[PDB]
């Protein structure tokens, strides 16, 4: 099948340029529809930026411009982004996608995060959460992991390498002081813990930093 | 620019019943060749937006035969004859027949599931987190129904309102119901001056809030 991938910087500061490339796979992008850049804004406004065509002509939002440029590579079959004199009105997710409103093809990216700030790269601490003035003498048991201050998003969160899926809830991010915090929790039978082991797996890109916690029992 | 006007802001369906949207354009979506470009996407959560449908009524392949898109000039109707759970998100409106491509504002369509009460657990701050000199307690309050629900933090029997982040999930398509977590941080100095730390939460579903709570006695 055909396939649109995003890759680029998750962070820029102010008044630099955003680059962003979208690889294609499963079809020739100068073969035929429009290859379009698409932004979503928090609060789920979407916004058309622009697009290049499989012949290279190109079509720009008015509202961006001066400032945005498209371009492609033939060889590699890849088309790229170029947003100048980024604000933190920028910070968005993108997407690039491909479609012609008149047939049935249509294909969109997975989409990549972009934030735009001063801020810097900061690493999440991990910690676990257990049980506290209990042994747990209910049928489940109630396990999570905090994952503080870190920047920018996005973290990812797995249970026992991604073993443990079901009963898992991944609360979406709060920031607060230039800094994120998430929280994830795991609910499994009092049978497992403690005697099985549970690990959340925490994974931040854009610090590099893989960390493995292992839930275990308070005594204190 | 075509401003693209979507009706209602959001829905609240239950599973089997039907749902319709409605969605309107400044100017007419007819282009030169005969053919209206108005398209309807559907964007679940944490997912990318897929299209549903194209050139008004047109099904792109995969999408169930619920869905039916009718309309003409710029007045544009979305009808799912039977709702499903995997059916919740936001859908949107747009138009590729006027230069700049605009899209609507968006509509949420939630599922209306009968009502769940939460299943509140709290955690004291880990070993690990005291020796960094800070404290953070948390509470999760697991799929629930309705969305609106109240917490409250209490440090020996005080409200507290600062140092607190809440956070909720979108609706899950599995049960349909929510999941909130909530967090209160404070420093390791602060955290020692107190003994008592409660998590309270008032849900439609109990006359009297439900408690937890724990002591730095009984750790």
């Amino acid at each position: 099948g055909v396939q649109l991938q995003e890759s680029g910087p998750g962070l820029v500061k102010p008044s630099q340029s955003l680059s962003l490339t979208c690889t294609v796979t499963g079809y020739s992008i100068t073969s035929d529809y429009a290859w379009n850049w698409i932004r979503q804004f928090p609060g789920n406004k979407l916004e058309w930026m622009g697009y290049i065509t499989y012949s290279g002509s190109t079509g720009y939002n008015p509202s961006l411009k001066s400032r945005i440029s498209i371009t492609r590579d033939t060889s590699k079959n890849q088309f790229f982004l170029q947003l100048n004199s980024v604000t933190t009105e920028d910070t968005a997710t993108y997407y690039c996608a491909s479609y012609d409103d008149y047939t049935w093809f249509t294909y969109w990216g997975q989409g990549t995060l972009v934030t735009v700030s001063a801020a810097k790269t900061t690493p999440p601490s991990v910690f676990p959460l257990a049980p506290g003035s209990a042994a747990q003498t209910n049928s489940m048991v109630t396990l999570g992991c905090l994952v503080k201050g870190y920047f920018p998003e996005p973290v990812t969160v797995t249970w026992n390498s991604g073993s443990l899926s079901s009963g898992v809830h991944t609360f979406p991010a709060v920031l607060q002081s230039d800094l994120y915090t998430l929280s994830s929790s795991v609910t499994v039978p009092s049978s497992p813990r403690p005697s099985e082991t549970v690990t959340c797996n925490v994974a931040h890109p854009a610090s590099s930093t893989k960390v493995d916690k292992k839930i275990v029992p308070r005594d204190c | 620019d075509v401003q693209m006007t979507q009706t209602p802001l959001t829905l609240s369906v239950t599973i089997g019943q039907p749902a319709s949207i409605s969605c309107e354009s400044s100017q007419s979506l007819l282009y030169s060749n005969g053919k209206t470009y108005l398209n309807w996407l559907l964007q679940r959560p944490g997912q990318s937006p897929k299209r549903l449908i194209y050139l008004v009524s047109k099904l792109d392949s995969g999408v169930p035969d619920r869905f039916t898109g009718s309309g003409s000039g710029t007045d544009f109707t979305l009808r799912i004859s039977r709702v499903e759970a995997e059916d919740l998100g936001v859908y949107y409106c747009v138009q590729g027949t006027h230069f700049p491509r605009t899209f609507g504002g968006g509509t949420k369509l939630e599922i209306k599931r009968a009502d769940a009460a939460p299943t509140v657990s709290i955690f004291p701050p880990s070993s690990e987190q005291l020796t960094s000199g800070g404290a953070s307690v948390v509470c999760f309050l697991n799929n629930f129904y309705p969305k609106d629900i109240n917490v409250k933090w209490k440090i020996d029997g005080s409200e507290r309102q600062n140092g607190v982040l809440n956070s909720w999930t979108d609706q899950d398509s599995k049960d349909s119901t929510y999941s909130m977590s909530s967090t209160l941080t404070l420093t390791k100095d602060e955290y020692e001056r107190h003994n008592s730390y409660t998590c309270e939460a008032t849900h439609k579903t109990s006359t009297s809030p439900i408690v937890k709570s724990f002591n730095r006695n009984e750790c």
